[PDB]
């Protein structure tokens, strides 16, 4: 029941070529995106680390 | 002194009563630099056998669609059916219990749920480190 | 005329009307309006499943109230390359956001509406259920650095 | 008419991930990619390829497919993850992480003295309570288990009675949101199963129309 | 001055409360259809139709003719129904339908009519042009 | 030189005329009529006979339409009515149907807008 509003196109009248884009999280998953500049992998960076966690970004950095 | 504050609550009752206007939607309009990019694209010939193909397909889909719409509506015929029954079942078993049990809770307030993915997310994965940069214009 | 028996065939304005809170009973528990926000970063995705759930609205016979769209949220990717402590511009992401604004409903049919969304939620889309607050309504507003400014010299 | 009190709870996993087309929304899909690239008004990245082809050209007459490679390789060293962690064990229905594309709900089996059921989870509840408190603590009792799962609302949804004296039954309808079970190897069997295989598992004639209010999706 | 109307208001039936739950209609020919089909019942007050000529309205149709013919409607609507289902089943129907280019023998629907209901429409034709009025009264 | 029952003009349409062509387009079927300013009907012709319903295809078309106007062309030629007043809604006016309908209306014979009275 996933696949009901999926199946869609861009209505509008003039708008640029996109391209089916794999997206990542900080995670595993990937979702398919509508977006420019034809590159077929897409990756989200991790932000700020924690308060305990910058250390072993650090460390993992420094190793 | 007390004339500053005078002029001062002159000044947020008049621009109180000024309009509290939208901001705009970039989506809904047109980007200026989209105009020139069209002299060098031409139009396509559309072959018979393409259009045939993709007239008989939306006619199919349409029946598809239309014979989803239906198992889905009667899916949540039943589903009402069944609550319909059920409230029945339950105002005749106790007063008390559907003088509790017709609420909506507080904890329903935060509905938040994501929708799902291509792929399972995999353990052991390290992605790399960055930051965001807010550029919505305000 | 006023004496005939046919006074009043003519009356209309009765007829249309041309010229808000929760209201919580104890037993019939009507519940008011309410903002369900869709957030996506594919355009496509927004607008089909915003169209999906007005039009389901639509046939479920909700008294609709609006259908708009949040301002987009441009996010920016900067990633730190490889073998140096140094930033690159990656990716543009844009957040785009479809909400329904919908005036009132039931408990149980608020089981039965949720579980629906939720059992055809797409790929990709983020579904928020939350009321009408003035932070919400605020959100399409822009900002006040007069009043901010009023206020700041009032403390 | 003497009534014996229990609840029940129904636990509903969401899906992980999206289910595969049908080849009729594949082929639509490709229409729709197809009209798409009819009605789009070209790119950024086709823009400067084609000016930088007119322009050698021009200038033997008198870059993009670099990061076309760059890209492609960068897609086919990654490797994505497993959609089918069902067929490479094939024969745990037991696991939480089971199946992926459809919803799943939850049983437990118990040996009673007088009876041997094979049963949706249910609960015993004293006349002070409240039947969300009562699904709460059954939920949070009988499973042994960290299930964070968000409850739907206040009115009930599956609703049996079989009278002996009458007893009366009302399953109720919550989402997991996180979990974690502790004792995975418990001798207490749960199995987590879908809509077709509950058809061919479930016996009784109140059990038998759970799928009324089960979404088939 | 009130007096009380004989018979039922046309707007009464509806109710005044509760608007928004009241289905609307959003279409001008919705209400061409529904005012037209208003138009033609007979109002207990002074209408167009009693004052222009309705000539004396219902009238008892003494019948001189020949008895209809007696066909199987059940074997009518089978046979009907299986030369329908013969003439979707085509694929170059679908395609002259879509292609806008098709054309239909117009002396054989002729024969057809003159068959099925022309006597009908010639009695309508006589009924308009006053032959019964002339020859029968 | 007939009396036509000029007027109205605050309601639509216009109820001049001695015959008006009235085109009802259901969901499913196509209905024309004929009628006069009396309220009874003159000739139809309409997509729910048979006599047309085995001939055509797909009963809601633009071909039916076309169908629909050429057989209530040669009808009307058959009954002897040569003017009739068509007034049309301007949406209706620029659809596809209603305009290759008055094309065949024409190609049929029957000439639209109805001469004007002599001493009106
Ligand atoms: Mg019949």
């Amino acid at each position: 029941d996933c696949n009901r509003a999926l199946l869609t196109r861009l209505h509008r009248q003039t708008y640029a070529r996109l391209y089916p884009v794999l997206l990542v999280k900080q995670d595993g998953s990937t979702i398919h995106i509508r977006y420019r500049e034809p590159r077929r992998m897409l990756t989200m960076p991790v932000d700020l680390d924690s308060l305990s966690p910058e250390e072993r970004r650090a460390r993992f950095r420094k190793r | 002194d007390q004339a500053a504050k005078d002029r001062l609550k002159k000044r947020i009752r008049r621009l109180e009563k000024a309009s509290q206007e939208l901001i705009p939607i970039e989506d809904f309009i047109t980007p200026v630099k989209f105009l020139n990019k069209e002299r060098q694209r031409p139009p396509v010939e559309l072959p018979f056998e393409e259009s045939e193909r993709r007239a008989l397909l939306l006619k199919r889909w349409s029946l598809y669609k239309q014979r989803e719409h239906e198992m889905e509506r009667s899916a949540i015929r039943s589903l009402l059916e069944a609550q319909e029954e059920a409230l029945q079942e339950l105002r005749l078993s106790s007063p008390e219990l559907h003088a509790e049990a017709t609420k909506r809770d507080p904890s329903l307030f935060p509905f938040e749920r994501q929708g799902p993915d291509y792929t399972p997310p995999i353990s052991d994965y390290q992605p790399p480190e960055g930051r965001y940069q807010d550029i919505t214009k305000v | 005329y006023r004496s005939k028996p046919t006074h009043g065939i003519g009356r209309y304005k009765h007829l249309v009307k041309a010229q808000v809170r929760p209201i919580n009973l104890g037993t019939d528990y009507e519940y008011g309006v309410l903002n369900i926000h869709l957030i996506a970063y594919d355009m496509a995705l927004a607008e089909s499943y915003a169209q999906y759930v007005h039009n389901l609205c639509n046939h479920l016979a909700i008294k609709v109230e609006e259908s708009y769209a949040m301002p987009t949220k441009t996010m920016e990717v900067l990633q730190l390359q490889e073998q140096g402590s140094k930033m690159f511009l990656d990716a543009v992401l844009t957040t785009h956001e479809r909400v329904v604004q919908i005036s009132g409903l039931s408990a149980t049919f608020a089981e039965i509406f949720l579980e629906i969304i939720h059992s055809n939620l797409p790929e990709g889309v983020k579904l928020s259920v939350r009321e009408h607050t003035e932070e919400d309504f605020k959100g399409r507003f822009k900002a006040r650095p007069e009043l901010e400014e009023l206020l700041a010299k009032l403390n | 008419s003497p009534w014996r009190l229990l609840g029940a709870l129904c636990l509903q996993r969401p899906p992980l991930v999206t289910k595969p087309l049908t080849p009729l929304q594949e082929e639509m899909a490709d229409l729709l990619q197809q009209i798409e690239i009819e009605r789009s008004l070209y790119s950024d990245h086709e823009l400067r390829a084609l000016d930088e082809a007119q322009q050698l050209a021009k200038k033997k007459s008198d870059l993009a497919q670099d990061l076309e490679d760059m890209w492609e390789q960068k897609f086919l060293h990654f490797k994505l993850g497993a959609r089918l962690t069902e067929a490479d064990k094939k024969d745990d229905r037991t696991s939480l992480h089971r199946k992926l594309d459809r919803n799943l709900i939850l049983l437990v089996r118990e040996k009673l003295g007088d009876q041997d059921i094979w049963m949706l989870p249910q609960s015993d509840w004293q006349p002070g309570e409240t039947l969300r408190q009562t699904a709460e603590r059954t939920l949070a009792t009988l499973s042994e288990n960290n299930m964070e799962a968000k409850f739907l609302g206040n009115a009930p949804c599956g609703h049996y009675k079989f009278k002996f004296l009458g007893a009366k039954v009302f399953f109720f309808k919550a989402l997991l949101l996180t979990g974690d079970f502790s004792q995975a190897g418990k001798k207490g069997h749960h199995v987590w199963v879908s809509k077709e295989e509950l058809g061919d598992y479930l016996k009784p004639k109140y059990l038998a129309q759970v799928r009324r209010f089960l979404l088939d999706l | 001055r009130r007096a009380a109307p004989l018979g039922p208001m046309p707007n009464e039936d509806i109710d005044v409360s509760d608007l928004e739950r009241l289905k609307k209609y959003r279409s001008f020919d919705r209400y061409r259809r529904r005012a037209e089909q208003e138009a033609r019942k007979p109002h207990w007050w002074r209408t167009y139709r009693e004052h222009f000529g309705e000539e004396s309205g219902p009238k008892d149709r003494v019948d001189i003719g020949l008895p209809p013919p007696k066909v199987s409607r059940t074997q009518q609507l089978l046979e009907r129904k299986q030369a329908l289902r013969e003439l979707r089943a085509n694929v170059e129907e679908e395609r002259a339908a879509r292609l806008q280019t098709a054309r239909i023998p117009l002396e054989a629907v002729r024969a057809e009519w003159e068959r099925t209901c022309g006597p009908y429409h010639k009695q309508r034709l006589a009924e308009y042009c006053g032959l019964y009025r002339d020859l029968f009264h | 030189v007939a009396r036509k029952e000029r007027g109205w003009g605050t309601v639509w349409p216009s109820r001049e005329f001695w015959h008006r062509l009235r085109v009802i387009r259901t969901q499913h079927h196509i209905e024309a009529l004929v009628e006069h300013r009396n309220g009874q009907v003159v000739v139809s012709a309409s997509t729910r006979e048979w006599a047309i319903k085995k001939h055509l295809y797909s009963t809601r078309n633009v071909v039916a339409c076309e169908s629909v106007g050429r057989v209530l062309a040669e009808r009307c030629l058959e009954a002897g009515i040569n003017f009739m007043v068509y007034h049309p809604t301007p949406w209706e006016a620029a659809s596809d149907s209603i305009k290759r309908l008055q094309h065949a209306m024409t190609e049929g014979g029957v000439v639209l807008r109805e001469p004007r009275r002599i001493y009106e």
